[PDB]
RNA sequence: AGAGGGCGUGAAACCGUUAAGAGGUAAACGGGUGGGGUCCGCGCAGUCCGCCCGGAGGAUUCAACCCGGCGGCGGGUCCGGCCGUGUCGGCGGCCCGGCGGAUCUUUCCCGCGCGGGGGACCGUCCCCCGACCGGCGACCGGCCGCCGCCGGGCGCAUUUCCA
RNA sequence: ACCCACCCGACCCGUCUUGAAACACGGACCAAGGAGUCUAACACGUGCGCGAGUCGGGGGCUCGCACGAAAGCCGCCGUGG
RNA sequence: CCCCGGAGCCCCGCGGACGCUACGCCGCGACGAGUAGGAGGGCCGCUGCGGUGAGCCUUGAAGCCUAGGGCGCGGGCCCGGG
């Protein structure tokens, strides 16, 4: 049926915690490579590049 | 409050420069893959069209 | 990627205007390359081909280096007949084994008022997307 | 062949907790290895009751928190709560603590922040004493749910106080025969 | 990639196969952790670095562009427990243990 | 997930889960709530009683924005304002009695329940009760009606 | 000669033969894949004499000799030459198994890392 | 820390490997390829990782520094041994000895580099 | 065409032929064996080697020990500086910082008793040097101990490879 | 693991039943399809976030929607449950 | 009346696995029937999706046949030939 529940809403402060674990997953770079990311010439993981 | 390292930022050549920014409590918030699981599998839901 | 909703990208749709197009849309669609003095001549990248342009064939089994005249642009089967390119049969008759003209590239043009105003307009649009890039 | 009843030869205790939560799972290792290595009970209560669910650690209140620490004997003393710590606004004063829990709510850690008090986690408790000494184990309302007030006895039966399933209370929906003397019975 | 503006950096790392862009204030979970894994190669600019401050603040500050949003707090600070038991305030406190192996 | 779903365990079960001798027939007690008076009696006796009969009065268009009175106790009192309003109390040499409107709040009547410190109020209510009035005058407050 | 294992236990095995399901050698219907008979009245459910023998857990294999080669080896399927240095520290215990769908140009590579490794693979003399 | 990342690391990491019984993990400066907490260097402040040199005579080992977290490309050093191979198994051992650089990787970097040793010659006639 | 105009691959039920085995308790099955076949793994002996040591054949270099350079680990009176948290000092930023308040002031200003911007007050976030406790894995520059790598002096009772 | 030979055992599976090998029923054989799903109301147990609060429904503001009819946000952050 | 960069020991309070996917490894003791039914584990199987394997592939994918080698108690799975 067109009626299933197809859609899911999930708590603010749990999607808040969520992409708050990722941010901080996005550093760590023991976490990174077990993600699959190339990482071997990268001289600083927290890369921050200029704003040009 | 935990630990915040001094994150320094790159130029368009790498060559870092002076520019150092102290890093956020964002990175250093806990981490737990089972929210990030069930808040990615929840919202991954969303964009999901009908059929019937 | 596309960003126009209304370009199709879709797969059998895609197909159905392929395999379902009229003959002036298979005109356009059966294009081939022209030569490298071509292309630095006129600036043209690509033109549809026509019932008696010279063909060098790039790619199969009948791959050489033989310029060989159109014979007939057969536009159903999206295929070219050209003079050299046949085969014998099993009775000693010659037929013409066709090419697809993506595997074929121009080595001379039979030029008319019509191709020289379509090559002409198509070195100014890329004039014009040339000045634009500049 | 031997005659044992084999409906009670597994016994159906938690041995892990059923989450898969990280940082639990690391205070579980802990208090594990404190468990079966230190000589002290303490520790035991401690990993049993992070073995336990989340309804089966209920919410301990920090007005009862006050009123449980401010008995005789115990100052100097730390409140190891093994649930969480929530706050209720209808204490006014409150003095200095030592509250070690898995969770404290914002406005009761800046209570306790402000009143001057320390907030341990449980690895600064196993830091501070891994025995246990010094400490008082205390934990919420177990029967304090909504749930256990239809549990027990069954209603439409005398001398029973159990709230029945209703799906809205009201004049009509209940109070009339098995309710009402009038109405045939009452219970 | 986190972009703060649009200036041109979607339409540069726009056909490079892999890079997805994403705003400051617009963060993905879905971009940010694909397919559940928590960890992402991420390449962050100057004024996304700094406005992630201004977005969750730390611990002891609001998130200073939301209404009410804190961060949370740790089940456990120190989680380097091999150096928690290693270190002499338990070992002191510590039994001596049983490891010799009684086979039948 | 009918991955984790109880009737994937139940493939090559022939009942599948509900019994040999009395099969899973369609109906076999009713549809719904059927028979009240007979045949689960028993079970509209000791699980709901007072399901059947009339009582009280019908009052026929009842709307709840006359009868809408929500209600606030004393021991939750001083939530509803501000923490330093009771910092600046028992202080400034004049018996300072801050005002408590209740109605800017979101309550109608004030009830007694709990302990109030000792702290002179101005409690602003529509409605009070009698015991919340006796533990106001007690610590020295003052209760004042408001429409 | 050939590359031997670390240690050669005897490997006993409780039984040999296949569980083979009921009346599949009446029914060509019926595979030798072994179902459970679940009926009320069956010669196999309840255990008559001289019948087919239901897998119980009795006839499970020893913990040191279960899932091993009768050459005294474990077998682990491998893909590619990347592969290969995963058993770089168990060529003593473990032996290499090369898959069915790689092909002949690039088993030959595997053959011949697996040679300068010294790890067994069971079957090297398979495409050429 | 550590633990913190070896509960994320432990079932769900791209190196991890199944298929057959047994559960092996193929990151570099991983020697014996085990999925244990003993054996992982991506995850502890000291790793050492011993793999044959680039030229084909030689063993490199890879010690991780310590200077600096955050930064993979200093993160590690690299040193190349092509010696009489007693020198180097007392090399690779006084490294991991004299150093008090995590005695628990010591023999089984030197099994790895022995056998990477014995990979480095002629095998068959 | 081992793809031949209902033609991509072409299973089972069923049929034909060839090869093998068998045949009077209908056929078929389980347990235990034996015999005959099709293939697999050896083998003109497979005794397989992995270490340490002794002996007779060979041999290029280097280790032992010093010199110069580079990189790494550990650390002291914490050596000097950044960095970093808990308290104290200047209440200093408070106006040379924003926010919020159900604390006052219309001693003020603007738009007409109201709203905003000012003025104090409170709470939340920061500046400078100095001390103590944990210098805390958040970083360096010198100093010491140790380890590894490169180039020389190291000519042969040392050193390592083939049999 | 293919076939044959011997000794002992060994009645044809599913179902209704107190009882089936049944002179009880369905059943020549084979291939494909084929039967506990979805919505709502609840009840209990469990996992997570916040906590005397919780939830944003509905709506509105950002991107022109490849990924999107996703995500982010709200003196509507509480009208309301 | 001395230190174990080493007393040299069936025990090393000096750092301390070969043995540690701590959701792991190891050591004892008891037990093992089962319909209707209930619960748990599947590195049993099918299909599609988000990640992941610098995965496989015309130097041969899926499917199919097999008098071959096997593994798992089993569901089934991995190779060898066409
Ligand atoms: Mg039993
Ligand atoms: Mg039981
Ligand atoms: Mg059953
Ligand atoms: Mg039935
Ligand atoms: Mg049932
Ligand atoms: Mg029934
Ligand atoms: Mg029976
Ligand atoms: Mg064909
Ligand atoms: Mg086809
Ligand atoms: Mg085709
Ligand atoms: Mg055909
Ligand atoms: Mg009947
Ligand atoms: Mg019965
Ligand atoms: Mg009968
Ligand atoms: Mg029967
Ligand atoms: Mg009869
Ligand atoms: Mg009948
Ligand atoms: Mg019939
Ligand atoms: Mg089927
Ligand atoms: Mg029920
Ligand atoms: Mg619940
Ligand atoms: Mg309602």
């Amino acid at each position: 049926k067109t009626w299933r529940r197809w859609h899911r809403r999930v708590n603010t402060t749990q999607k808040r915690y969520a992409i708050c674990s990722a941010l901080a997953a996005s550093a760590l770079p023991a976490l990174v490579m077990s993600k699959g990311h190339r990482i071997e010439e990268v001289p600083e993981l927290p890369l921050v590049v200029e704003d040009k | 409050a935990c630990a915040r390292p001094l994150i320094s930022v790159y130029s368009e050549k790498g060559e870092s420069s002076g520019k150092n920014v102290t890093l956020p409590a964002v990175f250093k918030a806990p981490i737990r893959p089972d929210i990030v699981n069930f808040v990615h599998t929840n919202l991954r839901k969303n964009n999901r069209q009908p059929y019937a | 990627m596309k960003f126009n909703p209304f370009v199709t990208s879709d797969r059998s749709k895609n197909r159905k205007r392929h395999f379902n197009a009229p003959s002036h849309i298979r005109r356009k669609i059966m294009s081939s390359p022209l030569s490298k003095e071509l292309r630095q001549k006129y600036n043209v990248r690509s033109m549809p081909i026509r019932k008696d342009d010279e063909v060098q064939v790039v790619r199969g089994h009948y791959k050489g280096q033989q310029i060989g005249k159109v014979v007939q642009v057969y536009r159903k089967k999206y295929v070219i007949y050209i003079e050299r390119v046949q085969r014998e049969k099993a009775n000693g008759t010659t037929v013409h084994v066709g090419i697809h003209p993506s595997k074929v590239v121009i080595t001379r043009l039979k030029l008319d008022k019509d191709r020289k105003k379509i090559l002409e307009r198509k070195a100014k649009s890329r004039q014009v997307g040339k000045e634009k890039g500049k | 062949g031997v005659d044992i009843r084999h409906n009670k030869d597994r016994k159906v205790r938690r041995k892990e907790p059923k989450s898969q939560d990280i940082y639990l799972r690391l205070l579980v290792k802990l208090y594990r290895f404190l468990a079966r290595r230190t000589n002290s009970t303490f520790n035991q209560v401690v990993l049993k009751r992070l073995f336990m669910s989340r309804t089966n650690r209920p919410p301990l209140s920090l007005s009862r928190m006050i009123r449980k620490m401010k008995l005789p004997g115990r100052e100097g003393k730390t409140a190891v709560v093994v649930g969480t710590i929530t706050d209720d606004v209808r204490v006014q004063e409150v003095p200095k603590l030592k509250v070690c829990a898995l969770r404290v709510s914002s406005r009761a850690r800046s209570r306790i922040l402000k009143a001057g008090g320390k907030i341990l986690t449980f690895d600064q408790l196993a830091l501070d004493s891994p025995k246990g000494c010094g400490t008082v184990l205390l934990s919420g309302p177990r029967k304090g749910r909504e749930v256990y007030r239809h549990f027990g006895k069954a209603p439409g039966t005398p001398h029973s106080h159990t709230k029945p399933y209703v799906r809205s209370k009201g004049r009509k929906f209940e109070r009339a025969r098995g309710r009402r003397a009038s109405r045939g019975y009452k219970n | 990639v986190i972009y703060n503006e649009d200036n041109g950096i979607v339409k540069a790392f726009r056909n490079i196969p892999g890079i997805t862009l994403l705003n400051v204030t617009k963060l993905n979970i879905l971009k940010l952790a694909p397919g559940g894994h928590v960890g992402r190669f991420c390449i962050w600019t100057e004024s996304a670095f700094r406005k992630l401050d201004d977005l969750y603040g730390t611990w002891r500050k609001a998130a200073s562009l939301k209404s009410n949003y804190n961060l949370p707090m740790h089940k456990m600070l120190n989680t380097d427990l091999s150096r928690i038991l290693k270190s002499p305030e338990i070992q002191r406190a510590l039994r001596a243990p049983r490891k010799k192996i009684h086979r039948r | 997930p009918s991955r984790l779903r109880k009737t994937r365990k139940l493939r090559g079960h022939v009942s599948h889960g509900h019994g040999r001798i009395g099969k899973h027939r369609k109906h076999p007690g009713g549809r719904g709530n059927a028979g009240g008076m007979h045949h689960h009696r028993i079970n509209f006796d000791k699980y709901h009683p007072g399901y059947f009969g009339k009582v009280g009065m019908r009052h026929y268009h009842l709307k709840r924005n006359q009868s809408f009175c929500p209600t606030v106790n004393l021991d939750k009192l001083w939530t509803l304002v501000s923490e330093q309003t009771r910092v600046n109390a028992a202080k400034n040499k004049t018996g300072a009695a801050p005002i408590i409107d209740v109605v800017r709040s979101g309550y109608y009547k004030v009830l007694g329940k709990g302990k109030l410190p000792k702290q002179p109020v101005i409690v602003k209510a529509k409605f009070f009760s009698r015991r919340a009035e006796e533990k106001i005058k007690g610590v020295g407050g003052a209760c004042v009606l408001v429409a | 000669a050939a590359l031997r294992p670390l240690v050669k236990p005897k490997i006993v095995k409780k039984r040999t033969k296949k569980f083979i399901r009921h009346q599949s050698d009446r029914y060509v219907k019926i595979k030798r894949n072994w179902r459970k008979p679940r009926g009320i009245d069956n010669r196999v459910r309840r255990r008559f004499k001289g019948q087919i023998l239901m897998p119980n857990i009795g006839y499970g294999s020893n913990k040191k000799t279960k899932h091993m080669l009768p050459s005294g080896f474990r077998k682990f399927l491998v893909h590619n030459v990347k592969e290969l240095e995963v058993l770089l520290m168990c060529n003593k215990s473990y032996c290499a198994e090369i898959a069915h769908n790689v092909s002949s140009k690039n088993r030959k590579a595997i053959v011949e890392r697996a040679a300068q490794l010294a790890i067994r693979v069971t079957n090297p003399n398979a495409r050429l | 820390s550590a633990h913190l990342q070896w509960m994320v690391v432990r079932n769900c990491s791209s190196f991890l490997i199944k298929r057959n019984k047994q559960t092996y993990s193929t990151e570099p400066n991983n020697l014996k390829a085990r999925n244990s907490f003993r054996y992982n260097g991506l995850i502890h402040r000291k790793t050492v990782g011993v793999e044959p040199a680039a030229d084909g005579k030689g063993v490199v080992v890879v010690m991780k520094r310590r200077s600096g977290q955050r930064k993979p490309a200093t993160s590690y050093v690299r040193t190349t041994i092509n010696k009489n191979a007693r020198a180097t198994l007392s090399s690779i051992r006084h490294m991991i000895r004299k150093n008090k650089y995590h005695p628990d990787l010591r023999m089984a970097a030197i099994r790895r580099a022995s056998a990477i040793l014995r990979s480095q010659k002629p095998v068959m006639v």
